[PDB]
């Protein structure tokens, strides 16, 4: 399990940091509820899709896993990238993800409780 | 698990200002996308005026571009389609789609993406 | 081989006076039996007026009985069904259908005798 | 082949007489266009129906052949009974057809040639 601070210090070299208008906390804020910090968690779907990677990436639009129906594979990143170890691929398929037009708003968890609060209380105190 | 319902439609000349409006019921808070598909006969469906619930971005297809206006509630849970300058063309049964996932924009306007459908609305023009 | 044609139908007011008209062409002397389909939406289609070009005999459906009147001609090989007192549940799309055979009277109203359809005509009420 | 006037002397001992107000030089000209007097005589159809009887009575609708698309059968007697030697089953059929309510315009022998026209000529001279 990755360490919160840790993580934003990970997703702050990665690039991430003041993407699509948005601070460290949300992007901390959205993993924290999407996979607990987390890169090997993934959740099936009724449409037979699987999310995979700390932001739990759908498989059904972003990475082709090959089991999904229909799979968009827009990030064109195989699922087993972003269940790596590292949050590389996972950091990486979600700036296509915000970049999209619609931003943060995409991700279940970010929207339900990343938006619109303090997500600067989550990098407060990690000293970055 | 929502369950879309069409209302309005009906007759209205070329010109005139016809309101279809839509509603979501049982798990309303899982929606995403409200687009109106338009099965014009002899035509296979085809996406009209794709939405965003949250956001609210507009996208349109080029046939309805500076004519059709899309709105919703997020309180009511309902999204309606403006129409005006109809023409001859706009004939055909329009239906309020909708999904449960969050679908690229590129594909707002596909059939195919949304996982949920209404009863179909007739729209007609004198 | 007869092919069907209809004509007239749209936007009319409730209890409204309305004239579907429908024609023959090609060998249209096979031509037997004339009948008004209405595909309804969300409803499979069904017969509504049933009709014979020579004898004459019209045959209706109940919901469709003491309203709507069916009559052709000989020399215009072309049959009209009036309709009167139209309400919400009138609203469909008519298909003149045809048959190259004599069809017993209790199939008459029933689609699968028929073997010749012709382009559903929109019928609207307000 | 069937002779005329034995075929008429037949039919009105069969009760056909005066069915459905139709005088017996109606039936004659019917069946003698219908079948030219063969009780054997078959005719196929484009919907794969095929007519049987010297009345020529539609499969589809009249008698079970086993061989046509949607058999109603009403009459419900077989196809070979129709095509027996006899004309017992043809007349027997074409007693419901005629009764079904439109009379004898749904044969198109009749309505070709023995509608509106002098049918008492065939059966006359006959001594009936």
């Amino acid at each position: 399990v990755f360490g919160r601070c840790e993580l934003a210090a990970a997703m702050k070299r990665h690039g991430l940091d003041n993407y699509r208008g948005y601070s460290l906390g949300n992007w901390v804020c959205a993993a924290k509820f999407e996979s607990n910090f987390n890169t090997q968690a993934t959740n099936r779907n009724t449409d037979g899709s699987t999310d995979y990677g700390i932001l739990q990436i759908n498989s059904r639009w972003w990475c082709n896993d090959g089991r999904t129906p229909g799979s968009r594979n827009l990030c064109n990143i195989p699922c087993s990238a972003l269940l790596s170890s590292d949050i590389t691929a996972s950091v990486n398929c979600a700036k296509k993800i915000v970049s999209d037009g619609n931003g943060m708003n995409a991700w279940v968890a970010w929207r339900n409780r990343c938006k619109g609060t303090d997500v600067q209380a989550w990098i407060r105190g990690c000293r970055l | 698990d929502v369950q879309l319902v069409e209302n309005g439609g009906g007759c209205v000349k070329a010109g005139g200002s016809l309101r279809l409006s839509c509603a979501a019921s049982g798990s309303t808070d899982s929606i995403e996308y409200m687009t109106w598909f338009r099965q014009a006969p002899g035509k296979a469906r085809e996406g009209v005026a794709a939405l965003y619930t949250h956001t609210g971005n507009t996208y349109y297809t080029d046939s309805v571009k500076g004519r059709f206006t899309i709105s919703q509630d997020k309180a009511k849970n309902m999204a309606y389609l403006r129409m005006d300058s109809v023409k001859s063309e706009d004939t055909a049964i329009y239906t309020c789609g909708a999904t449960r996932k969050a679908v690229p924009v590129r594909f707002a306007l596909d059939q195919s993406s949304y996982d949920y459908w209404g009863q179909g609305t007739q729209v007609m023009v004198s």
